[PDB]
């Protein structure tokens, strides 16, 4: 069983450097058949191989980004670090961490068989803003919700009753206003009869602004 | 992205589809190809590695051949749950680096038509204290994934202050979307009633609120 986790900033100013850190578990970078790779994916476009560093310090870096990219590792601490110099808006993307496995010899038999959850990096001159959380309330069932209004940059997570309530939760993709601010909404469909007794709290997280707000949603 | 993929491939349930990956001898001709699946809004998953090999867990309905300067991923017994984006991967010696294909979106057709279940929320009182008013129109569970949203305030139409998201595939392969009408508290209090109108496959469906 193998897991990876990306660490990095949600927001980076133009021309500033991006530094990404991968922290893995369940395998060793000292293993003669493994490597760690960084993949990025811009919104609605193809996957892109950035860089990978191998057990024997072999580096496969994208030659289109060589002047901007550098990679380094720490096998005894299971850490891999990527730096990308001079960031542009165009470099706004989700960045993935992955274990490459391969056969010794074989001739480029490498494959990405494990992926981190990916980290969304936004390259903007705009400043971080936290959202304002608002309740959404009004015969069989009823729809309750929370408005997460005006935040930047992505992402935002929403749970209900600290995650004890998952059934019938639907959190919608965010809208991008002309203000350069994001907004989304999270509804939960609960039995009409339960409105009298059950108490519903949406948990709103926005790590880029270190914002975490609880909100009671009644009538 | 020298590796060429068809932008879109469609299929009816049960049939077999093919997703090609064309390149040069430098990349696909000599080196090994790997295939990657990406369910909508999810993390990529290894499907095929070394041209034709499956990892554990990966369905036997998937398979990869390589012949000449082009590679292919074949999917038999097509199911709705195969709706994803598919990327090939290979090393290129002339390029001296790894390159992906542009990717291929797979759509499966056999799904039942589903009308939108539209939900409209008024401004919260908390927001009205801030002299602001946001009308939230949430649209979900509709197939096909194409709708149109229009805002009516009383009789007249509304244009300004409307922001509508693109349709997005849910987990159940149905589609969801959202629309926001951003008003000041007094804009909201001035009219008699606001309406969100979702048009989907001919029939328009309406939801309406008021102070």
């Amino acid at each position: 069983q193998v897991t990876l986790k990306e660490f990095g900033p949600a927001l980076v100013k133009p021309t500033q450097p991006l530094t990404l850190t991968c922290s893995f578990s369940g395998f060793s970078l000292r293993s003669s058949d493994t490597a760690v790779v960084w993949i990025r994916q811009p919104p609605g476009k193809a996957l892109e191989w950035l860089a990978a560093i191998y057990w024997d310090d072999v580096e496969h870096i994208n030659p289109s980004l060589k002047s901007r990219l550098s990679i380094s590792k720490d096998s005894p601490n299971s850490l891999v670090v990527l730096t990308m110099a001079n960031m542009d808006p165009v470099d706004t993307a989700t960045y993935y961490c992955g274990r490459v496995r391969f056969v010794s010899g074989g001739y480029y038999t490498d494959r990405i068989d494990s992926w981190g959850p990916g980290l969304l990096v936004t390259v903007s001159s705009a400043s971080t803003k936290g959202p304002s959380v608002f309740p959404l309330a009004p015969e069989s069932t009823a729809a309750l919700g929370c408005l997460v209004k005006d935040y930047f940059p992505e992402p935002v997570t929403v749970s209900w009753n600290s995650g004890s309530l998952t059934s019938g939760v639907h959190t919608f993709p965010a809208v991008l206003q002309s203000s350069g601010l994001y907004s989304l909404s999270s509804v939960v469909t609960v039995p009409s009869s339960s409105l009298g007794t059950q108490t519903y709290v949406c948990n709103v997280n926005h790590k880029p602004s270190n914002t975490k707000v609880d909100k009671r949603v009644e009538i | 992205s020298v590796l060429t993929q068809p932008p879109s491939v469609s299929g009816a349930p049960g049939q077999r589809v093919t997703i090609s990956c064309a390149g040069t001898k430098s990349n696909i001709g000599d080196c090994s190809v790997s295939w990657y699946q990406q369910l909508p809004g999810a993390t990529p998953r290894l499907l095929i590695y070394q041209n034709n090999n499956r990892p554990s867990g990966v369905s036997d309905r998937f398979s990869g051949s390589k012949s000449g300067t082009s590679a292919s991923l074949a999917i038999t017994g097509l199911q709705t749950e195969d709706e994803a984006d598919y990327f090939c991967l290979s090393y290129d010696t002339s390029f001296s680096g790894w390159r992906f294909g542009g990717g291929t979106r797979l759509t499966v057709l056999g799904q039942p038509k589903a009308s939108p279940t539209v939900t409209l929320f008024p401004p919260s009182s908390e927001e009205l204290q801030a002299n602001k008013a946001t009308l939230v129109c949430l649209i979900s569970d509709f197939y096909p994934g194409v709708v149109k949203v229009a805002w009516k305030a009383d009789g007249s139409a509304v244009n300004a202050g409307v922001e509508t998201t693109t349709p997005s595939k849910q987990s159940n392969n149905k589609y969801a979307a959202s629309s926001y009408l951003s008003l000041t508290s007094d804009q909201w209090k001035s009219h008699k009633s606001y309406s969100c109108q979702v048009t989907h496959e001919g029939s328009t469906v309406e939801k309406t609120v008021a102070p």
